[PDB]
């Protein structure tokens, strides 16, 4: 039992660390959005235009990142 | 007047279609670039009204599509009374009711599962069913197999006629669009003809 | 209403989901087959079905309303 | 006077970054001959990008001829 | 037509629904020929 | 009020001025593409920041950018 | 032995499992007739459980105080047919696989639209492409000695 919790724990420690680092690295641009930086930290998003880009900002990854938080930390 | 007019073969019957995708669609049909294509196929498929702006080619096919809904029902009733004839304890139930649980599902033995055939009595191991087809058999008169046997085969028939009905009724002959304003005659019918006899 | 297929079935949706759920009240209290009422698992089993149908019909009858409008 | 940029049919390469086919190569279509054409180079790729379009002007410094 | 149904018959949804029946098929056959199996005897 | 701006990389298509739901942009004359034209924001006290003019541009990456600002009565659309 | 476990054919706790799983099935078989089916069907579980003790215990199994099995993973050699040979299993398959599809990709993209050949499969083309996984470690070696399996930084982009 303990063997498969410890590796449930590993998977919260991965998860997390995906989204916020994610977040981290594409925060000055990407593909769906080459200009991000000049918007800023946190900003709603983009329009509805090129297939839509609900939550594309920095602020958006860490706000994902913390529901992942409390999961693991449970 | 209230006349029964159709068109004659309207559409024929092909396999160049079934092998062309998105055929439907004008934006469709060209094929895809992204995987997103393959959602929109799935998600456009039964909206007529935005294929054509013709009302009487909608109807048809809302009319050749309620047959086929109408042979699937038919389907489904048949395997229940099969599988009530079949795979059951009905005329062990018909002599102590009020002990004996309802069971009409058997698995078969593999990978342990066996044990879903619980002990629901009369000699028989299965899966209790809640879904009342018991009661409502013996309220009909129903006492043995052989009958749910031959109500199961006339539900098949049933459903080959349905499934038949829509393939003609679409591309043989179908009706014009007069035929299906007749609301007062529809009325008339559906009131009088189904529901009262 | 002799013009939009919509429309009809907006008000058919509605009615056959309001329908539903009456037969779902008067089934329980009524028990109209025999050796029902006692059979604790069947009577649940039918009002919570018949409950649940009704509520996704209404609920279509919205949708569709809308599409017309 | 020479004719200026690439011949059709060439197969050119991407430079611009914010570009959707950065790194990409695609064939040019035709090329403007007008002096005061600020982006004359018409290219037509294979994929579209995520509005849906497959062609895109750009400018002399900006593609690079691979043989 | 043949040429027509062959092609039909090739789409992704129905080849993977024959091909998933087949290997669930062989898989069911294995696990009834040598049930209850948690490692690897034979060497 | 919001700030809207245009780039050099305009091919004059005019699909953004036709979009816009306030009448913010126009086309004026030009010299640096084929069509001799190219747009322009004169009146962005009336702009909403709706992007349908992002979403009609057809260059890659946009020729048109919209960068929301402080709020006021008519940018936030208020009819009370 | 290791790691504090005993042997499951030495177990008193297995055998206290076995017995009660029988004599729970044995229960239920005194309900039916000796010849109806019912009595057959709980006397073929019977036996297969049986048999499932027997060669558990005949395997070289380890139980734990609970007597239930336990699993050994770290490398010993008295129980390879755990994990390693079954892996070595797994790794064949998924190469197989992995290296028919990527062959496929690979063939079908020379055309002038490669993504008609993705929705609808040419059955011809791939029924002579799948008897080729049954070499795929030697091919994917060979591959990648020669720089055929990957594609330089520089050239990668839509
Ligand atoms: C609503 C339709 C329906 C559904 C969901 C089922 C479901 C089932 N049927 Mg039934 N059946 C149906 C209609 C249906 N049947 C009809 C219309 C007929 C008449 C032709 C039959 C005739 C039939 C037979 C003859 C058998 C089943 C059996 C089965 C079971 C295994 C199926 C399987 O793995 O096949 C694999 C392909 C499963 C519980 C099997 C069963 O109960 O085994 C114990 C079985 O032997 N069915
Ligand atoms: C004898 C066979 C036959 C053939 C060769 C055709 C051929 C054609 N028909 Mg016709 N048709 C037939 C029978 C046939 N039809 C029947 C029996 C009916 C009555 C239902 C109709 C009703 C009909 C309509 C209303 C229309 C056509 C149309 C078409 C065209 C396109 C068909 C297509 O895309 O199929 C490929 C599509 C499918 C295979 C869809 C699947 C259909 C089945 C019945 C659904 C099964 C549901 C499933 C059981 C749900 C559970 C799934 C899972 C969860 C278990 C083509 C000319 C269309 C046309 O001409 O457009 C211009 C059109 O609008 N047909
Ligand atoms: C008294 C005559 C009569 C009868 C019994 C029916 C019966 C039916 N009609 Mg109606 N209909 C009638 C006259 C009649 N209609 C007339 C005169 C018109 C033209 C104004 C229409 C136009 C019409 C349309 C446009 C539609 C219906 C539909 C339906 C079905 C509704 C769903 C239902 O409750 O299924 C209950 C199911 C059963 C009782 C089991 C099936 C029993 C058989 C198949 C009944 C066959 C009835 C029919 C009149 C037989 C004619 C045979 C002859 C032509 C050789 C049902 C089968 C809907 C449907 O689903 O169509 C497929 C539908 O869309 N009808
Ligand atoms: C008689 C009933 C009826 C009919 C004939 C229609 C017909 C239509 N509806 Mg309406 N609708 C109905 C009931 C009905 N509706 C109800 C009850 C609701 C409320 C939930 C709605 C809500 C609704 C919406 C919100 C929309 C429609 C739309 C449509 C159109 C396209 C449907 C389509 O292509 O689906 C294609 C079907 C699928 C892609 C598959 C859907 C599968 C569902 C979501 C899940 C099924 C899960 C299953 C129960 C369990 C499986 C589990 C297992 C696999 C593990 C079509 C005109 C759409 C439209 O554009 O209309 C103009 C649309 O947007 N309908
Ligand atoms: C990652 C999750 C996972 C894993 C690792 C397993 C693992 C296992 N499960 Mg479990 N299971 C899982 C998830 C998982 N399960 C889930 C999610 C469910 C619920 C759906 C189940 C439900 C379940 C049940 C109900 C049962 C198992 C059983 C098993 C065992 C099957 C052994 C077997 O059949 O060997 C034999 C199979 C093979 C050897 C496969 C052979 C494959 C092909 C044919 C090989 C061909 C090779 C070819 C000849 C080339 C080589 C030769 C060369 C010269 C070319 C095994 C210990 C069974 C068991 O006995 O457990 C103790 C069992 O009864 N599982
Ligand atoms: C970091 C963890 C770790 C790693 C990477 C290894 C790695 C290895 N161990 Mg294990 N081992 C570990 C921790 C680890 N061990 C610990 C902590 C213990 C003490 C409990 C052991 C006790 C142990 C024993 C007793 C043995 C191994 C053996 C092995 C080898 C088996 C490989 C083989 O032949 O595959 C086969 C693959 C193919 C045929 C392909 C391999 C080098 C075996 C060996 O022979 O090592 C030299 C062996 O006998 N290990
Ligand atoms: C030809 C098939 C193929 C191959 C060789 C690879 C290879 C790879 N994938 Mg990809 N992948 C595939 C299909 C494939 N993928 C498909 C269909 C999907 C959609 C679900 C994905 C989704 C996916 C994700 C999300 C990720 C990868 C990743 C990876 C890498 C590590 C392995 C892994 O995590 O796999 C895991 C992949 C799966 C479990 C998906 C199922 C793969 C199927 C079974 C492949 C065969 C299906 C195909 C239809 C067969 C055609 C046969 C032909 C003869 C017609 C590796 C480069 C990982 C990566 O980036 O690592 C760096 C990663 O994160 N893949
Ligand atoms: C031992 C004997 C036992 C009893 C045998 C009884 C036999 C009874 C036969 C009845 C008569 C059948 C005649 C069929 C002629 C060919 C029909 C045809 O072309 O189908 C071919 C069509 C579709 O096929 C399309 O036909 C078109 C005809 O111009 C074009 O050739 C298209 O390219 C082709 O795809 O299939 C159907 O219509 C099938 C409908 C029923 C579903 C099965
Ligand atoms: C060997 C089988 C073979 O090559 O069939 C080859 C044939 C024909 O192959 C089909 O031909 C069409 C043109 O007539 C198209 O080219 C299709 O893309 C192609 O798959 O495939 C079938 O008949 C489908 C068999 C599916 C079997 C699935 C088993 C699981
Ligand atoms: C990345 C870094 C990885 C480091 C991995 C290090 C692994 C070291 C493994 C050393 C193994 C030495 O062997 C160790 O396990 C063997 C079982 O597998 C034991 O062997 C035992 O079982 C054998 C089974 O055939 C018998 O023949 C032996 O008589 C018995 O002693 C050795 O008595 C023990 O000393
Ligand atoms: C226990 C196991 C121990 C194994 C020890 C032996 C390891 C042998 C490693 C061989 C690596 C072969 O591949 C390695 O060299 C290739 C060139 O030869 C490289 O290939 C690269 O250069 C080639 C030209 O030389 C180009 O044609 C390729 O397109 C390019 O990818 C691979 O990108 C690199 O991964």
């Amino acid at each position: 039992g303990d063997f498969l919790v410890h590796h449930a724990i590993a998977l919260g420690l991965h998860t997390t660390t995906l989204i916020l680092v994610k977040g981290a690295l594409d925060a000055r641009g990407s593909k769906l959005m080459p200009d991000k930086k000049d918007f800023g930290y946190s900003f709603p998003c983009d329009g509805p235009g090129r297939g839509g880009t609900c939550d594309i900002s920095a602020w958006d990854a860490f706000y994902l990142a913390v529901f992942w938080m409390l999961n693991t930390i449970g | 007047e209230v006349k029964i007019v159709v068109d004659r073969d309207p559409v024929k019957t092909s396999f160049e279609e079934w092998a062309r995708p998105g055929h439907f669609s004008r934006t469709l049909a060209k094929g895809p670039d992204t995987t997103t294509w393959i959602w929109n196929l799935h998600a456009d498929a039964h909206d007529f009204d935005s294929h054509t702006g013709d009302l009487e080619e909608i109807s048809r096919k809302v009319f050749s599509a309620h047959f086929g809904q109408l042979s699937i029902i038919f389907l489904w009733l048949s395997g229940m009374y099969f599988h009530g004839a079949r795979f059951s304890n009905y005329e062990a139930w018909l002599s102590d009711p009020t002990h004996i649980g309802p069971s009409a599902q058997v698995v078969w033995p593999i990978v342990g599962q066996e044990i879903l055939n619980g002990d629901v009595g009369g000699g028989f191991r299965g899966i209790q069913i809640t879904s009342g087809f018991f009661q409502l058999w013996r309220a009909s008169g129903i006492t043995s197999e052989l009958q749910l046997y031959c109500t199961a085969i006339g539900a098949l028939i049933f459903a080959a006629l349905m499934l038949f009905a829509g393939w003609f009724h679409y591309h043989k002959a179908a009706p014009k669009l007069a035929w299906f304003q007749d609301v007062e005659s529809m009325l008339n019918h559906h009131l009088a003809g189904l529901l009262g006899l | 209403l002799t013009t939009s297929w919509h429309a009809q079935l907006s008000l058919n949706l509605a009615m056959l989901g309001s329908t539903t759920i009456v037969v779902a009240h008067h089934m329980y209290s009524m028990p109209p087959y025999p050796y029902l009422a006692t059979d604790y698992g069947t009577q649940l089993s039918l009002f919570t079905h018949h409950m649940w149908i009704g509520g996704f019909l209404i609920v279509g009858a919205a949708a569709h309303a809308a599409i017309f409008m | 006077p020479p004719p200026i940029g690439p011949k059709r049919g060439t197969k050119v390469k991407i430079l611009r970054r914010e570009s959707y086919w950065y790194n990409g190569t695609g064939s040019v279509v035709t090329v403007d001959q007008d002096p005061n054409t600020r982006y004359p180079v018409v290219v037509r790729f294979a994929k579209v990008n995520y509005a849906g379009v497959s062609t895109n002007n750009y400018a002399l410094d900006e593609i690079k001829e691979v043989v | 037509s043949m040429r027509d149904i062959k092609t039909y018959l090739s789409v992704a949804p129905v080849l993977s629904t024959l091909w998933f029946g087949a290997l669930a098929g062989l898989l069911i056959e294995i696990n009834r020929l040598f049930p209850d199996a948690l490692s690897f005897p034979f060497f | 009020s919001h700030s809207v701006k245009i780039y050099d990389t305009c091919i004059g298509c005019t699909q953004c001025v036709r979009a816009c739901p306030t009448d913010v942009l126009e086309m004026i004359p030009w010299d640096g593409c084929k069509a001799k034209q190219i747009a322009s924001a004169p009146r962005t006290e009336d702009c909403v920041g709706c992007k349908r003019c992002e979403s009609a541009c057809p260059t890659d990456f946009l020729s048109v950018r919209v960068y929301l600002g402080p709020e006021t009565t008519r940018s936030m659309a208020l009819s009370y | 032995d290791i790691a504090g476990l005993t042997p499951c054919k030495d177990s008193k706790a297995f055998a206290k499992r076995e017995k009660q799983s029988v004599k729970k099935l044995t229960s239920s078989l005194k309900k039916y007739a000796p010849d109806s089916a019912p009595a057959l069907a709980i006397q073929a579980t019977i036996d297969k459980t049986k048999r499932r003790f027997e060669n558990y215990g005949k395997f070289g199994l380890l139980c734990g105080s609970d007597g239930l099995p336990h699993l050994i993973v770290s490398g010993d050699q008295r129980h390879w047919g755990e994990f390693i040979t079954p892996g070595v299993l797994f790794l064949y398959i998924a190469g197989w696989i992995g290296w028919v599809g990527r062959s496929y990709l690979i063939a079908v993209s020379g055309e002038k639209k490669p993504a008609m050949r993705e929705i609808i499969i040419d059955v011809e083309l791939a029924s002579k492409i799948i008897p080729r996984g049954f070499i795929w470690p030697v091919a994917a070696y060979r591959e990648w000695i020669n720089g055929d399996l990957v594609v330089d930084d520089a050239d990668i982009g839509y």
